[PDB]
């Protein structure tokens, strides 16, 4: 078909997040068979393989930001790797890993389509500068690189020389939002994004915030929407094996349904899932239920409705 | 600047719990988290649990599930570390030192910079007893050689450590006091000495012996025979 | 459960050149490892932070390397006051690791232990005791075994021995063969031996006194 | 700020419900830092302590209601210093403890403020009278004290002398009710009080009952709101190590939205966190997530949006 047609590109890179262990993240996300649970429906999935990060030895860090060199390398490896299998006409799922890679994941999605829209389920907006973090890692801070109002405002890092910004300020969308910086909310003000944090996630129910998800991104033209989807944007009790967890978040269900609402617009066009670290489950079942809802997100992505899927062939013979 | 104190050498029996204050001055609590890491003596450094202080988070070792719990004291600033169900391979200093908060707003650390000054922790059931000093000195005397030493031995005392000093810490030279050895009967065994030749007969020397512990002191007056 | 294992299990370098580590990963701990300085008996000081880069206060030589399985630590500039047990430790893994201890020692030509060894008291005649031991002082380096034998037939799960920290001026060791026997097992025997041996003894040093001999 | 003026008053009482340990109620919400966490953004926040409760030798009984005298003095004390911090313009932040202190809370807020609202969280609808209880316990029975109009039918209890009834019939609103006695739903249809029982949360959602709420309390006139918050009024997998947990209540969500709507009038001037007994956690981990929970509760209250918050200065310099 026209949608569900996946490329598989992993992603294992770490160096943008401090708790290392999302190295094995599409090492766990394919262990518990990615593929062949896609494989049922009529999804020609294509593997293009982990990718092959090289190991900067002379990282010398920024001002706040460290390990700058290796997440601008891996990014723009990434970013290749992703307009590679863009022009291939498939949809660029790329699973790792942290959201120190969504920057490459999203140029690269917009090497190919340069008007695309994001939908960022994450619990942080993750739109730090270089300037204003107080972390200094770069898990927090992609979306600064790839807004295009906020050139100027950053400064040459030494890896995102490539970066050129991709998407406009009122074409990311995000949902879950729990956990901001007060420098995150000033731009997230400044720059009028529509965002849907967990007030209005409470407010409006789900149903209401997809709706509107999808009319302000697709109600003007039918254009490619990149789920940028995060596993701490859901709640710790459904995926406890995260990164930054912050409780209260989106539940299960409500992860499911952004996700089959997205699929039933027909222009899915690139996935990311990011930050599954399976090694901070206090127990190897709350690692089970990480990567099983990661999963499933996933499924529902690429047409798995929880209604039920029927090829259209005659049953009752 | 930043510092972490702790408080203080206790020791229980196989009983109650070994709750460790750490007190974080300096830096801005909220924004780091204390893990606190075991030392038994010539040993190797165990890590044994972290918690954050951004909010909580539990995030215990193996092989102490179970019998650490760790909470907070975030009005001030101190950290605690109970022990439940206590066992005499429990005999290591205890240490708290700071990884930062995993949290989203908190700064990049992973590497232990305020450390704790340590925590003389021996878990056994022994009774506090006064030592037991048993030398003898025929200093100096000339039985085979030309170097005749003086030294004492200190026996049976509860908990460590002891002070030993030789001439009341004036006679210096060859001053090494080893430390303690614990033994089959959960008692320790200390011992110290000076160098003098055999060539000085008239060195009277007592080693000034205190535990303060049991707040006893024994001044063991030597003469050869 | 990574396994951190440090290469050199003893060092022993003078004041001097390079007194460079090694500290070996079970995985890729990925430049996320530390080195520390801990003095017997006191806080384990930061060196190396993350496998480079120089903590905050260290003097002028303490750069390493690593990158990202076997990590180096370099002192380049010896300065003898450094002499002290380092660990490293891994930290981007759970549970967090350290090294085995690296016990930089002091370089000192090899002096040979002064044995002797000292009769029971006659106020332990009156308490009920026997306690014998053969001591060796000054001595480099660490490595001595010591034998006890009542009168020849030797002795056994009362031998116990006991090592100093290095002394700064003469960069010596000294250890007590400490061993504790019973009142009525005193007064059996009488010749109480102590079968010394260090890399300077080319002999065996046999130190020995008689019960009431002096 | 006119609001986020936090007096906060402590209160370790524990003689109007049965399960003791909530005598340290305030001292872990406040070893918990609840001070530090609200310093962070402009609360004036002054620590006016814990309370010092005598304690009663000759404590006789009511015919059913047990630990009478101790309850009206402490009250009577809490009514006095809650009286003293709102003539300082402060916003009274009381924190227990138990239900049993909402009697003095809401009539020492009504010594200064004659005309507020309540908005009560709780499970329970709180509102026996010692003659229709069959607990006999005074964590159940503070509204039918503060109501006006159950005067006539509320014996003199011994101790409660000084109660005069502050608020009326329709200026209560409760929130979260699934445990109510058969006497005390008879009291809540004959006065008409506006309750929203969880059958209402799950038919509007908690986006329309805080709007129907804030309409109903605040849409005739502009007045003081007295959130006089519970925390077995959420669910127990969000704060298990409460008094009377029921199961199926209000999420971590729905509570902190409660909170936002309450703030974002302005209005809010009185709050009280009740019930937290950090001693029936199985776990010290379910006490953690109990007092994380009343926290970050408190901290909704007095303006920290999940949204998030930005000092009105310029961050992108």
């Amino acid at each position: 078909a026209k949608s569900r047609t996946i490329g598989i590109i992993g992603a294992p890179f770490s160096k943008g997040q401090p708790r290392g262990g999302v190295e094995e993240g599409p090492t766990v996300l394919r262990k518990a068979g990615l593929l062949e649970k896609l494989k049922e429906q009529e999804c020609d999935v294509k593997d293009y393989g982990d990718l092959p990060f090289a190991d900067i030895p002379n990282d010398s860090p920024f001002q706040i930001v460290k390990n700058p060199r290796s997440v601008g390398k891996a990014s723009e490896q990434l970013a290749g790797k992703v307009a590679e299998v863009k022009k291939n006409g498939r949809i660029s799922l790329v699973l790792g890993g942290d959201h120190s890679l969504a920057i490459g994941s999203i140029s690269g999605h917009a090497r190919v389509h340069p008007d695309l829209g994001v939908i960022w389920v994450d619990a942080h907006t993750d739109i730090n500068t270089p300037l204003t973090t107080t972390s200094g890692n770069l898990h927090g801070q992609p979306v600064s690189f790839l807004l295009k109002e906020l050139k100027g405002k950053i400064p040459d890092v030494p890896g995102f020389s490539w970066v050129t910004p991709c998407i406009s300020a009122k074409d990311i969308v995000y949902i879950g939002l729990r956990d901001v910086d007060p420098g995150e909310h000033y731009i997230l003000k400044t720059l009028g994004i529509k965002y849907f944090s967990m007030t209005e996630v409470d407010r409006l129910g789900i149903g209401k915030v997809m709706e509107e998800t999808l009319s302000y991104l697709l109600g003007r033209k039918k254009r490619p929407i990149h789920l940028s989807f995060d596993v701490d944007g859901l709640d710790p009790s459904f995926t406890p094996a995260t990164g930054t967890p912050v409780v209260g978040g989106l539940t299960y269900r409500e992860g499911l349904y952004i996700t089959e609402e997205i699929y039933k617009t027909g222009l899915l066009s690139g996935l990311d899932i990011m930050e599954v670290n399976p090694s901070l489950g206090k127990t190897p079942e709350e690692v089970t239920r990480t990567v099983n809802t990661a999963v499933a997100i996933t499924l529902a992505c690429f047409g798995l409705a929880r209604e039920g899927n029927h090829k259209p062939i005659d049953y009752l013979n | 600047q930043v510092q972490l104190v702790q408080s203080g050498a206790e020791v229980k029996k196989p009983g109650a719990s070994v709750k460790v204050s750490c007190k974080a001055s300096g830096y801005t609590f909220t924004n780091y988290g204390i893990s606190w890491v075991r030392q038994a003596p010539g040993q190797g450094l165990e890590w044994m649990g972290w918690i954050s202080a951004y909010n909580g988070n539990t995030n215990y070792a193996q092989k102490l599930q179970g019998r650490v719990t760790m909470t907070t004291d975030t009005s001030t600033s101190t950290a605690y570390m109970e022990l439940r169900s206590l066992r005499s391979d429990d005999t290591a200093v205890y240490y708290c030192a700071r990884e930062g908060a995993y949290g989203y707003r908190s700064p990049y650390h992973n590497w232990f910079d305020p450390w704790g000054q340590g925590t003389l922790v021996t878990v056994s059931s022994a009774k506090t007893t006064p030592p037991s000093v048993y030398p003898l000195a025929p200093g100096s005397a000339a039985q085979t050689n030309s170097m005749v030493t003086l030294g004492c031995l200190v026996k049976g005392y509860f908990p460590e450590p002891v002070t030993v000093t030789w001439n009341s810490g004036s006679l210096s030279s060859g001053v090494h006091t080893f430390p303690a050895v614990l033994q089959s009967d959960l008692y320790t065994l200390s011992s110290s000495v000076t160098v003098p030749s055999s060539t000085w007969p008239s060195e009277t020397v007592t080693c000034n012996v205190a535990h303060p512990a049991s707040s006893t002191k024994v001044d063991k007056k030597i003469v050869p025979r | 459960e990574i396994v951190m294992t440090q290469s050199p299990a003893t060092l022993s370098l003078s004041p001097g050149e390079r007194a460079t580590l090694s500290c070996r990963a079970s995985q890729s701990v990925s430049s996320y490892l530390a080195w520390y300085q801990q003095k017997p008996g006191q806080a384990p000081r930061l060196l190396i932070y993350d496998a480079s880069n120089r903590a905050t206060g260290i003097p002028a030589r303490f750069s390493g390397s690593g990158s990202g399985t076997d990590f180096t630590l370099t002192i380049s500039s010896l300065e003898p006051e450094d002499f002290a047990v380092y660990y490293c430790q891994q930290h981007s893994l759970l549970p967090r690791t350290f090294g085995g201890g690296t016990k930089v020692e002091i370089k000192r030509a090899d002096a040979a232990p002064t044995v002797s060894i000292f009769p029971p008291s006659s106020e332990q005649l009156t308490s009920g005791g026997a306690s014998v031991v053969c001591f060796l002082n000054n001595f480099y380096p660490k490595d001595i075994n010591v034998k006890w034998k009542i009168d020849g037939s030797e002795r056994q799960n009362g031998v116990l021995n006991s090592w100093t920290d290095q002394d700064s001026k003469d960069s010596t060791y000294s250890m007590s063969s400490t061993l504790t026997l019973t009142k009525d097992e005193y007064e059996r025997h009488n010749s109480y031996t102590c079968e010394a041996t260090h890399k300077t003894s080319t002999s065996p040093i046999v130190k020995s006194f008689n019960r009431n001999e002096c």
